[PDB]
């Protein structure tokens, strides 16, 4: 169901980490994140109204990092500063039904990764 | 809906607020000050520290001109009758420091400085009233705001009656004591893909009913409150994650 959308988002985020941090830890980070996101989104996914719950589901990585990223990062032995450090500054990722998009920077354009 | 408050009726209105807040603990707020006039001096530990030092050197030098408070409950309902209070503070264009453009912008918005100078509220007295009325501290209030770093900076300045803490972390420790719960709508907007811009632009995007002088504290607080509740159901699952949003002011 929401599986696809979550992996699109994950593969995007993870693509910045590989070859920059230990391969195994990035893999765990990726797998753990999927688990955390699937848990968090249950009961908050409305394929009928994709905008509904958008903010609740938004994943941000900037000065303040989303707790799920911190949790996945901790559970994979990755220093949060190393994760934020290899990702674009103030990255925002929206994971909605049938649509995954992101925004690099507070003023950056919203780009689409996946849509239906 | 919006009660203009001056010195002559401060006590009368605070007494009502002392009661309204009991059932309407969600209070949206905004302020109006004489712009930004100074530049931080010294070194900075980071970008966050620079922004804070920028705010500090300006908050310490200027006087708040207007405070707007709109009261609501958990379900976004307003108290019967007056829901918003606009406090006008004493300001003197001949004595007080200020930024030219800001004063001109405010003049165009309807601020009557002459009356502020003659009948304006005394922050020292307002501070005491805030404390002795249960609106400001560790009770069970939810503060709603928009791009509020300066707004809370001015309030902290009044409530402590002193220059802001030199260190950024100390300022937030104190901020938490007086306003343990704060939701900055503009900060929340960063998580809403289709929401951007200032208050007026967000009102448009959310199709909110603007009420009053669309450029003053009271009027703005109304929009903030309306924006918060709509956004809280629309984009947030009827519950803002405190770990990620509580106490976080846009910019700082």
């Amino acid at each position: 169901h929401m599986q696809l959308e979550i992996q699109v988002a994950l593969n995007f985020i993870i693509s910045y980490l590989y070859n920059k941090l230990p391969r195994r830890r990035v893999n765990i980070f990726g797998e753990e994140l999927e688990r955390l996101l699937k848990k968090k989104y249950e009961g908050h996914w409305y394929p009928e109204k994709p905008y509904k719950g958008s903010g609740f589901r938004c994943i941000h990585i900037g000065e303040k990092v989303d707790p799920v990223i911190e949790q996945a990062s901790k559970e994979s032995g990755l220093d949060i500063d190393d994760v934020r450090g290899n990702l674009p500054q103030d990255l925002s990722v929206w994971i909605d039904p049938f649509e995954v998009s992101y925004q690099i920077g507070e003023k950056g354009p919203v780009k689409v990764l996946y849509v239906d | 809906r919006i009660c203009e408050v001056w010195a002559c009726n401060l006590d009368e209105e605070m007494k009502k607020i002392r009661q309204v807040i009991r059932k309407y603990n969600y209070v949206a707020m905004d302020t109006e000050f004489p712009g930004v006039v100074a530049r931080p001096i010294g070194e900075f530990r980071s970008n966050a520290d620079y922004q804070y030092q920028l705010l500090r050197c300006n908050v310490d030098l200027l006087k708040i001109i207007q405070l707007g408070l709109t009261f609501m409950n958990e379900q976004g309902e307003y108290p019967p009758g007056t829901s918003t209070w606009q406090f006008n503070f004493k300001f003197n264009l001949t004595e007080d420091m200020y930024a030219q453009d800001s004063i001109e912008l405010l003049t165009t918005s309807g601020i009557q400085f002459k009356k502020h100078e003659e009948e304006g509220i005394e922050t020292q007295y307002f501070a005491e009233l805030l404390m002795t009325s249960g609106v400001v501290l560790c009770e069970g209030v939810k503060w709603l705001s928009f791009h509020s770093g300066y707004d809370f900076g001015y309030l902290i300045k009044i409530l402590t009656n002193s220059n802001l803490p030199e260190e950024e972390l100390d300022f937030f420790e104190i901020l938490r004591l007086f306003f343990p719960v704060i939701y900055d709508v503009k900060y929340l907007m960063k998580s809403c893909k289709n929401l951007k811009g200032g208050l007026q632009e967000v009102a448009e995007q959310l199709e909110l009913e603007r009420i009053g002088p669309q450029h003053q504290a009271g009027s703005d607080s109304l929009l903030t409150g309306m924006a918060f509740f709509k956004m809280r159901e629309m984009f947030f699952e009827d519950h803002i994650d405190d770990a990620k949003y509580c106490g976080h002011l846009y910019g700082l």
